[PDB]
């Protein structure tokens, strides 16, 4: 009995996270804006050959 | 609610036996009007259908062919426009160039 | 651009290919030579008849189809009848002597110079065709050269074309009216070769056909010619989906892949409505509601079996006329909403339907009437088991005591083959009996 | 000037897209024969978002046809306004899917999709500045059902930015047909959501149930709910056509109609529907428009918005009005029924208005609604689904094309988790 | 502006409503093809309060058609001016009601009451503000007394401050049409005086006597008694609809003529009405007006007024006239009729004027009085209801619904007591 | 702290108790182990009432099992929620009742009720602060009828001043499961109007009707109508067990209840009672509440309400709510039908009222009304008793154990005496 109620204790001492970030389409897009965004000066950077 | 009975007698004229309200009964001659209009109408398609009582039913109706433009114009039904003959071999396939091709060409 | 290959092999076979392919001359219009007669036929894309029918490059146009027997009375008939100058000379393969009821005879024996030419004619037809729908076959179980040339072409079949589908409309022996004396060996061995070559199994028995004749028709004296035209009357109303539009078009393969749940369950039995007389036609409504009514009486069955004994597990219905999705819904709505027929628990759907705009057509000097709407019913149900049992008690009947066996150990089959039949047959029941169980 | 290119493919798909661009067609003023034959010019200002150019002044689609059997196309291409596709457009394959998600995906399509992909490759990259792409198909069918979702992963893929529209028709217990439905269905679905940044549902059953109460009318046919299909269609993109007061495209209703990225599944309704033995004596006016809309029945799903609640809603009007009534249409239909709309989302309702109405109509009204009443179509299926999956009935046809059960496991998890977060941000309070 | 909408159930409330309409159309100026054919703009002033405007100009009334079998309905379509009424405004049963106040009212009357009750809500709403009710029709058949009964429970339930109007064609035992009157009438008569504001009953046998003897008609028929009550009730609420001198509304009438909340039922006449032989021969004056109208001979109602005192009593003079001559005149029916006026109240009697009189007419009276003499009706109805109770007749049909004989009981106490302390006041003294 | 014991009799009794507890443990978060799991910490403040602590923390009832075949108690013992009761508190004969009042009472009861009375004694010692004893049992068996009304007889002499309650399940004619029910009810009722502070009838004719009318449900089960008891009889106990505006105990409902010592028999109800497939609207306001309250067709007793006077009535309100619309509401009730309501005790209704609601409910209600109804049901059963006394049938048996006519004829003669007293307070005027 006690055991079992140690259990049942400390697994219900845990339950609150939510942290909405469903990704996919969303995630996907941010991955090639960032990417654009971030490249485009890093291509006008390099040094000819 | 009555007979609409119409004769010389004036015991069963109704016209004559509603003549008593200060005014003139819209309805009685409604009904002239409906009658003489609807033998009019009959005339122009040809029903002769042994009294005149059977087409005034639908001589009456104001519905409109058409759709009057508070509803989408999907016509009165495709179903309606629809005419059946019943010979063999009437739905066959038919094969339109976009689907009549011959070759299968070879490479890619 | 879509073709099938239709095999008659047995006296019963040719005789329902006769009907059959009657039927689909009168239905494009061909004459029985074999030409277009209205000479207002037009090219282009009007081949519609190419399912059935080739042409032949001057004038004519000959069947897709081969008729095999042993026994040459009715291939003789055939090539002195009416269709003279339809089928090909070389495609009617005549054998010399009858298998005489044995399976032995056309499996062992007879059947070996006869299946390599069968099979060339095949090859040569097939190569022509280049939309290969699949295979139809005709044989009667209960006669031994069908059954043997039956179950040894689908052995070569098998392995010669590997995954095309095949459809068997096989006509097993009637529960108590039946001809021969030795057709449940037969059948035994029939079963055992069809069971695990074959990808559908449609019942075709007899003594269902005679009563559902006499009730509706009032035909107290039918023949096989009114069974061999109903049984043409169904293929046909099967098939017309892959030549005639529709509004719900179905295919060879679109039965299979929604009729059988697991593989070794294949066999199924049909129905076909409304058949009514001619001066019957008149006085009666003919709506889809009665029809689809009539479709499900047991007394409609094509097989002497009564579904009210089992479950129902799938169902595929063809609708051709002036039919309209709405109201064949509501049918179904009322029969799901019957209670007499009820179904498996794992399929709460179990209804494929088929809508086609060609009513049905009518052959002069038939019984049948017409009307402009039909329906064709092919379900698979748990109690088709009855019959295997009581085929079953007719092989345990006479082999307990070793009847006939000695003309089928002397064409060189061991006596061991009943025993793995036997053995086959009864697991075949046993899974037809744990498939209905519920979860 | 961001255009949108259509793609389709299956029967259910080709037969919607037949009818919708005869009502593009007739709504623009173009002759089945490619010839413009209109009245006023803005009939024509913005032609380039649907036609294209060809010689003589004809105008010719950008669409394209897909399917693996030929009959929808021999039938499509003899039908009314049949002239106008290019032949090119039409992609077709021999042998057909046979109701079969594993064969529509993994068998026949990995080798038919190619053709279809650079054809639909070279149309985007042909217009100036692409804006978006919209499909239309079944999930009970096998060709559709798993070509149609296997080229919008590809092309999810290929281009990350644009946006999505899927009008997707999906079998009801009901009204059913096939048996192996829910299957196929289950697995479009899961490959489905993601994927699509915009999903509207569309239900046979509710169609039939439309026009058998509101339009009374005994037999109509595919015809007339392809009819409606097409003018619900119609209705969304009108704005990005014509001019209005407030200007709306495709990407600001994918704004004020998306709470949460997984939240991408719409119900649409039109309005005014009236019978023709009743049109003489209905008065066309904002408050008979609104109240149709919002009626319950009305709706062209299965399911029941008042037994949820509304997240968001957003609708189209066209014709001429002015802006203070459908203002306080809206402010009044929010106030009476606050509690069929979630809390935590004040003015969860976005309006546009176009000037042009559509031939023969003067006012019109397009209806899109995210609301948390469409979870029970998915536990529905989801219920279907696990009863023919407990005893592996039709399984065998599934295996024999490289599937086995573990994507039907996943498939299957995936949408309970679906169900499961509109159940979550359903029950919730600030 | 302050309109009311109308409900009509049974097949004598579907004749009444319909002969109504028809002189209401007649009175504002409509055509059968609801057309405006009128000819001074007075027709239009006030036309909202009866009828609703349409698409191309044409009113539709706002009026409810209910019933349980559709062959009233289907000739009431047939007959002439049946266009008018909005298709969608009939709500029909499939069973009928079999004179059967149990079927009417407990099973399939409130299987049937969900669509209507959908119906009056949705027209009560659509219009800008509301006045009232008003009801047609019968407690001696099966339908009309029971579902137009809960029809009222139900509506009273949702609008508790408007006022309601009941014009019931009580039975009469010498015109009997129905072996099963008493019990439905007394059922139904229960149910109406805890929610109807103002009942008014109308009796067949009275109209009749009105026709032999005042009209000398030789072969009068239904269509005659519908039309005098039509034009009764359209006399009722001339000066909501026309101007004139001193406006009087329901609520007035209401409050004018109703001293305790349980006493609400009232007794109509109307004048002039004039034989077939002297209509160029009689004058047309107040003094002679008022003469015919307080007539006993010429109520509404089987009941003699000369066996009971009036507590109050209503006109309503139609047409140009001079306010003192109507002041005198009503003073002088006072003075010289004391004995049948109750003593503790002054001046019970109340006039209005409206300048519009009845078309084809100069000068119009309507009269609406309160008086004890309306318990002889009460009291014959409840004599041959315990007379017919006491043996258990044709109980089972009612009773094997569902339906139990102790509310038959209670309906009886309840309506002797209403004698009683309607009685009372016959002979009480101040 | 002031907790009560369960003590179960018969297999009435013990099935009643079967679903008592798992309603209990339910609604106090306790698994078939006895252990705790709910989620709120208002839910073990009063555990004590009806638990008591067992070492490691498991809480266990406080029930005693009593009867005389083994079968009930080891087929009690075997379904879930079985394992809570203590193996100690079992006891039960070998031999039986076999449905004889007199062997049960006189032969076998006395002989074997020592053990009951040792354990009954021995936790009304470990109780810290005895409240009373509450009982649950029929009178058409054998067993309970006589063992039952011994132990309430003997338990009362050891303790005349503590307060107690007993339910029973009362024989109906029209479903009789026995010819002896009679004598038995007579006798065991005749036992326990001295005894019982209070008894509280109950009709299985009532629940049938209830459970085929407000349920809908086709197929009824003995555990569905003990579910339904279950949920009446821990209503009852709501405030004494949770917070409220207004505690009100078994002593207040008592001191509110009973105008006369001898007047203790109550009929109760309970409400909201939904159908199984109800559709999700709205919500149990108070006015519904209270009117599915008063419904006596409604009450869970064959006895018709309305045929007498209510005598006193008493509400148990569950659910958060202001008590302004219930003193108005009550209030309105009285003033609709105070024909039903005996003049001499103005405002006769107990308001009593509890925050926590049933679960799955937001707002519930129990009924507990004392009114003149029962007198019938008396008088039937008395008919019947003299019936089949008049020739001495099935006497016989009950003579050959001890007892003879003065017993029969005593109760019959106080059951008389106890209808005659019951009627003239009906009749009696102030
Ligand atoms: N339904 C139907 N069955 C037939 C027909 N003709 C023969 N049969 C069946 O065939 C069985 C006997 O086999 P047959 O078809 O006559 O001959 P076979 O199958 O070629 O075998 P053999 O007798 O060796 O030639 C009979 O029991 C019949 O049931 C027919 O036209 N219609
Ligand atoms: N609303 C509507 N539904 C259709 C239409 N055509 C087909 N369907 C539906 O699509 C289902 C069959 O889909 P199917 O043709 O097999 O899809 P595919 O395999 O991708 O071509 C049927 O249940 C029909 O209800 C149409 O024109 N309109
Ligand atoms: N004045 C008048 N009375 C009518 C008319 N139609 C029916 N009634 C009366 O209504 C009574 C029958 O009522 P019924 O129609 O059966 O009631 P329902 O069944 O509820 O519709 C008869 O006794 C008639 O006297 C009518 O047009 N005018
Ligand atoms: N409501 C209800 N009534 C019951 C139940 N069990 C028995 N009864 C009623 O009790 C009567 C028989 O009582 P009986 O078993 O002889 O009582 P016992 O002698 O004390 O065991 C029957 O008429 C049943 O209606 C139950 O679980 N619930
Ligand atoms: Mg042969």
């Amino acid at each position: 009995i006690e055991q079992d109620y140690m259990y049942r204790s400390q697994q219900d001492s845990f339950k609150p996270r939510l942290l909405p970030k469903g990704n996919k389409a969303s995630d996907l897009s941010y991955t090639y804006t960032k990417q654009k965004l971030s490249q485009i000066q890093q291509n006008n950077n390099k040094e000819l050959f | 609610a009555e007979k609409y009975k119409n004769e010389q007698e004036p015991k069963d004229n109704t016209s004559i036996q509603r003549s008593w309200l200060p005014y003139k009964d819209k309805a009685l001659q409604v009904a002239e009007n409906n009658l003489i209009k609807n033998q009019t109408l009959n005339q122009t398609k040809g029903f002769t259908p042994f009294n005149p009582l059977i087409t005034y039913k639908n001589n009456m109706s104001q519905v409109q062919q058409h759709d009057i433009a508070t509803s989408l114009p999907i016509g009165s039904g495709e179903h309606s426009d629809q005419k059946r003959t019943n010979q063999p071999g009437e739905f066959r396939h038919v094969r339109t160039d976009v689907t009549l091709i011959r070759n299968k060409p070879v490479t890619k | 651009m879509r073709e099938v290959i239709s095999i008659h092999v047995g006296q019963g076979g040719i005789q329902v290919g006769n009907a059959c392919w009657e039927l689909f001359c009168l239905e494009h219009g061909i004459q029985p030579d074999g030409q277009m007669p209205s000479d207002k036929t037009i090219g282009g894309g009007d081949d519609a008849f190419n399912t059935f029918f080739s042409e032949t490059g001057a004038g004519k146009h000959v069947p897709r189809a081969v008729f095999l027997d042993l026994e040459p009375t009715v291939i003789d008939e055939v090539r002195t009848g009416t269709y003279r100058q339809l089928f090909h000379p070389e495609q009617l393969i005549s054998g010399k002597e009858d298998a005489a009821n044995n399976f032995a005879r056309g499996h062992y024996t007879i059947g070996k110079e006869i299946v390599d030419l069968c099979l060339d004619r095949i090859r040569k037809l097939a190569d022509n065709c280049t939309g290969l729908q699949g295979f139809l076959v005709f044989n009667s179980v209960g006669g031994g050269t069908g059954s043997g040339l039956g179950s040894l072409l689908l052995e070569r079949l098998s392995v010669d074309y590997g995954k095309k589908s095949k459809l068997g409309f096989t006509i097993y022996p009637s529960p108590q009216v039946s001809t021969a004396v030795v057709e449940p060996y037969n059948s035994i061995l029939s079963t055992h070769s069809l069971l695990e070559h074959t990808d559908v199994a449609v019942m075709l028995d007899n003594e269902a056909i005679y009563d559902i004749c006499r009730r509706n028709l009032d035909i107290e004296r039918p023949t096989y010619t009114n069974l061999n035209r109903l049984i043409a009357q169904v293929i046909s109303s099967l098939t017309a989906s892959l030549r005639f539009d529709g509004a719900l078009n179905v295919d060879i393969t679109e039965f299979q892949t929604n009729l059988v749940p697991y593989p070794r369950i294949h066999f199924m039995l049909s129905s076909y409505a409304p058949i009514i007389s001619a001066e019957k036609a008149y006085h009666e409504q003919l709506s889809v509601a009665e029809i689809t009514n009539s479709a499900f009486e047991p007394a409609n069955m094509m097989a002497k079996c009564d579904p009210r004994h089992g479950k129902y597990m799938a169902c595929s219905m063809m609708y051709r006329g002036d039919v309209v999705p709405k109201d064949v819904n509501a049918s179904i709505a009322t029969i799901k909403t019957k209670r007499t027929i009820q179904f498996v628990d794992w399929c709460p759907t179990g209804f494929k339907v088929g809508i086609n705009y060609q009513p049905p057509t009518v052959v002069p000097g038939g019984d049948l009437a017409k009307v402009m709407r039909a329906v064709c019913m092919i379900s698979n149900s748990t109690a088709i088991a009855e019959v295997f049992s009581r085929l079953d008690h007719k092989f345990d009947l006479m082999y307990a005591k070793r009847a006939f066996v000695h003309w089928y150990v002397g064409e060189g089959m061991e006596e061991g083959e009943f025993s793995e039949a036997r053995e086959d047959l009864a697991a075949l029941e046993k899974d037809y009996e744990e498939v209905g169980i519920e979860t | 000037m961001r255009e949108i290119v259509h793609i389709q493919g299956g029967q259910c798909g080709n037969q919607i897209g037949a009818k919708f661009w005869e009502v593009i067609s007739d709504e623009h003023g173009i002759d089945p024969t490619g010839t413009y034959h209109g009245d006023s010019d803005l009939q024509l200002e913005r032609i380039n978002v649907y036609y294209n150019e060809a010689t003589g002044g004809r105008y010719v689609p950008r669409a394209i046809l897909m399917d693996l059997e030929p009959g929808t196309m021999d039938s499509v291409r003899a039908g009314p306004f049949g002239q106008l596709f290019r032949p090119d457009n039409f992609v077709f394959g021999q042998t057909g899917a046979g109701n079969n998600w594993a064969k529509g995906h993994y068998t026949e399509g990995a080798e038919l999709i190619d053709s279809v992909l650079d054809v639909v490759r070279k149309e985007a990259e042909g217009c100036d500045c692409l804006q978006g792409f919209q499909i239309t198909h079944s999930l009970g069918g096998g060709t559709g059902s798993g070509m149609g979702t296997l080229l919008i992963s590809k092309v999810r893929e290929e281009y990350p930015d644009r946006i999505m529209e899927t009008f997707s028709v999906v079998p009801s217990p009901k009204v059913s047909d096939t048996v192996v439905e829910p299957y196929n269905a289950t697995l479009s679905v899961h490959q489905l959501v993601e994927n699509a940044d915009e999903c509207m549902v569309i239900d046979n059953e509710a169609l039939y149930d439309i026009c058998f109460r509101t339009l009374k009318l005994t037999t109509p046919t595919y015809g007339d709910l392809n009819h409606l299909v097409s003018a619900a269609m119609s209705g969304v993109t009108c704005c990005l056509r014509f001019p209005g007061q407030l200007n709306s495209d495709l990407r600001k209703l994918a704004v004020n109609l998306i709470p949460f990225p997984r939240l991408h599944f719409f119900m649409i309704g039109f309005a005014p529907l009236t019978s023709r033995g009743s049109q003489q004596y209905r008065a066309l006016t904002v408050p008979e428009l609104t109240q149709q809309m919002f009626d319950a029945k009305n709706m062209m799903c299965a399911a029941d918005p008042r037994h949820g609640r509304y997240l968001t809603a957003s609708a189209l009007f066209r014709g001429r009005m002015s802006t203070k009534e459908v203002d306080e249409q809206m402010l009044n239909v929010q106030n009476k029924n606050s509690s069929y709309f979630v809390e935590w989302i004040p003015n969860n309702i976005k309006s546009s208005i176009c000037d042009i109405p559509p031939k023969g109509l003067k006012m019109a009204v397009t209806f899109v609604g995210n609301s948390t009443a469409i979870q029970e179509m998915f536990k529905r299926v989801a219920e279907q689904f696990t009863a023919m999956f407990r005893r592996k009935a039709f399984l065998h046809w599934y295996t024999g094309e490289g599937m086995d059960e573990m994507e039907f496991t996943e498939a299957e998890s995936n949408m309970n988790d679906l169900v499961s977060e509109y159940q979550q941000y359903q029950d919730a309070t600030a």
